[PDB]
């Protein structure tokens, strides 16, 4: 019985931080739903890669709960997540049910916006540290991937594979992660 | 054709052409700062006595394929140093 | 005056090997056209990421020539490239005009199919070595990225960033590549 | 040329996943050879139904090529297929000649064992998903029948008719499949 | 002490209507005896699947009585059952001892031939209705599976699973049937 | 109550990219403050047109907030904006309060200098693309006017009217923009 | 020896019709004198842009003659030019010496006021046609730019670039105009 992941895809999302986790997680046997924040419409990403979501967040939410909620980054992407009442509701409820929340690059800033996982050790893109640390509601980490309980964060496009494999490990265990990793030809 | 104005017209386009090169240069190595006054777990003082001693992997392996292309300048020069030899029938 | 890249996107393409180069190249100021092999229709990739091309290859070809032609991998993706007469024409002509051809993972196998760059040092995914070396028309390399003249090859999803940055370096020079690399937080 | 099918029958094969496709395909006017993996000997199936093959795989192979190679499931059956060098050779060659390969239930796991059709969208028995997805060499599907190019997969005894009719449709076209289906009294 | 089933296997029997009930019943923990109508010899079925019976009907009869007697269909198969005095004796005695008799497709026509269960609500293959209704000794039913007392009938290859599971339910109860059904991946 | 615009006027500013937006915006009923970067002193522009600011930036800032902050271009003008700590503060705060920022020609390069609106789709003068794309902190656009959320950019003197009218549309709506446009005798 | 242009700047002048020609002409290598009609004092324009003239008209006149005399528009600006005896003198003398006179928008109305270039084909702002055509001393034109001998007219802010480039062409030739125009990014 498969684990399930919700990836929330907003306009201006970093497409590498979206696609790498979706792909990697699918390789791990996770049932991934790519949910369009503002509906089923194709989503223009930060570098104009246009991705068609599997459904609207509206509809995806109804098929929940998910074993992980994944927030890709991108400055605008993260801003869009940060402004969404629907996202707030989903994260609050995920935190409540003791489900995993994973955010990369600027993605973690949406956690701050929705008052998620305060007190957690977190990392972000270097550029996003300022925003994330506004209010001192987290302790900051320089690790490529950071996991503090059910709050999993990572730094940027260049940490996307590590982030994704950390999610696999969290959901499916080390052995599965190792299996999936092998053919990726990581360094 | 005129001895060097062949390369003094072709050079004018390492000036039309290679213009868009250091133009980037200036255009782009001026904001080190940006992430500067920021802190990144990519430099911790083994990415210095390591994170420096491995950017050999990509810079190392230019010159397998520039085996020829910094040596194909040791192709085309000393055949003007035989438009030196046939010329000291004349020059001197 | 921008350098220009054509990325040929076929059904079954590895989406990470597609998206990473497009994104990275766009960060470098390259004008990238994502061209759908069989038209303008959305393209279902190897792990069901659905990418909307900028145009059909038909139409993209008319706006050429390009400074690089990029072949993503994926088993089916590469098979589809390998079977296309249009792709053959494009690669032959690119090789002819002394333009760069870059192929990743299974992607290089399309080079073999269309008799492109025979005698070149190449790498591929380890899995694709057998197919690539059928006939001994290349010398094989274990390097993460291989560049032999105007034939640039790479190994897999895990080498995608390196592949993309090698293309940037080839088109735009070392300094640009380094600039683009910096915020990616690569290891 | 009637179309021709090779059904590879190993000890421990699920007899329903063997017999249903053979029968249904024969109803479609396909010339079916039931080939015993280890010879002409009667084959004891998973539930002790004993089936006499038409010939050894050795001999059947010599009368090829076949328009489809069919792998029945059963855990032990599939293990036996997975361990056979002869099967590996047949599948490699079938993939090569652009012939159909069809596998049901645990059957698809033999594809994994012999490195067949990597990158393909596949389904399996729910129980066999874990094994099939080991290494992330496929994308997994929940559809009762899955066809991705020349890789056709299905889920279990209860999908056998659908699997078989999908093969008929692939070989003989929609109209023939519909004809064959009608008197089967399916739901 | 296991429940026991006799499956009478005649030349020209529909092999799917034979194998599905044998398999399914064995999954239910029923002791199934596949009895060859004319001995222990391998039996050529309607679509040339060749099945080795467990024993002759002669010998199987001696090990009786059985909790169910199962008649597979197939036009010739059913004709062969219809002509057998041994079959008549077995059905008469089973009806007498208030044991279950189950017949699928053309199978029920043997009931008519041996004057078994007259007055019963029955179904058959649509094609066999006319023959079955000859004399008006039954009332006809369009249900996929029909059970009227100890006379259980069904329609065709496509109803074989339902027929078999109805037998399981009759012998072993609903809970067992549900257990057996689960891994069959029925729709 | 009027909408309000701050136009920051630095030495070496392109006078046409200053005057056109000020004029056009004033025609739209926007209250425009032309603020001298280094005080109330007359400002020598790129082509020696000398413009007297309405006040110092110091004083103008005190009368904020503004519905838009406008950065004219000119190479030196933009350099001067890029070097001002006061400008940095103003842009940071404007981005923060979800106010519009509009920059033309070289003007957008000041956005880069002060780390404003990273991840935004932007245009610039062709000449300024290199500088703007330094670090890949934006996606580049060839449109005459580009608006991505609260980041509005344009290309040069020849796009000034379009730029200005886009600001009018953003502040005052389509109908007002159309009214203002009509008597401009644009093609 | 550079060509020379006199731009007469009056209170209420349209600042876009002033600045665009001054800037564009300076880009063409023309020595432009911005002469304040009422002295050296800063001039408040139609939309409150305040421009400091290079000198008084008095002083500019002493450095004449000029290759072109340019009359910006603006309704009050043009009224002011129309009422000036000094302007009359300058235009009469320019017409006399067979020098170019260029007027934009309402600007041409000053030609009428001072009885300049009667019989010429002219354009004006649509709004100013009535005033200009009072007496039928011109033939009216709908062209964006009109040149009839040494009388060059244009229509409005939206034609300012075309007007200015027409002056450049008249003074400096086609090649110079093309050079100047290219980087203006006109439509």
């Amino acid at each position: 019985a498969s684990k399930r992941a919700l990836v929330i895809l907003a306009k201006g999302a970093e497409e590498m931080e979206t696609v790498i986790p979706v792909d990697v997680m699918r390789r791990a046997g996770i049932k991934v739903t790519v949910a369009g924040l503002a509906g089923k419409d194709p989503v223009q990403c930060s570098r104009d890669v246009v991705i068609c979501p599997d459904a609207s967040l509206e509809d995806a939410k109804k098929e929940g709960p998910y074993d992980v909620v994944v927030l890709p980054g991108g400055n605008l992407g993260a801003q869009n997540l940060s402004e969404s009442a629907a996202v707030k509701e989903i994260l609050k409820e995920q935190e409540n049910r003791k489900g995993l929340i994973a955010a990369i690059c600027a993605g973690p800033t949406a956690l701050l916006a929705h008052e998620i996982g305060f007190g957690s050790k977190v990392t972000t893109h270097p550029l996003a540290k300022d925003k994330m640390m506004n209010g001192g509601h987290y302790t900051y980490s320089e690790n490529r991937v950071e996991k503090d309980g059910l709050i999993l964060t990572s730094r940027g496009p260049g940490t996307s594979f590590e982030f994704a494999l950390a999610i696999v490990e969290a959901l499916n265990g080390k052995e599965v992660a190792a299996q999936v990793k092998a053919p990726l030809v990581l360094k | 054709m005129d001895v060097f104005m062949k390369g003094l017209s072709k050079a004018k386009e390492g000036v039309v052409a290679a213009a868009e090169k250091t133009k980037q240069g200036v255009a782009e190595a001026a904001g080190k700062t940006k992430e500067g006054v920021l802190y990144v777990g990519s430099k911790t003082k083994e990415g210095v006595v390591h994170g420096v001693a491995t950017v050999a992997e990509k810079t190392k392996e230019q010159v397998t394929n520039v085996g020829g292309a910094v040596v194909t300048g040791v192709t085309a020069v000393a055949q003007k140093t035989v438009e030196g030899a046939g010329s000291i029938a004349a020059a001197t």
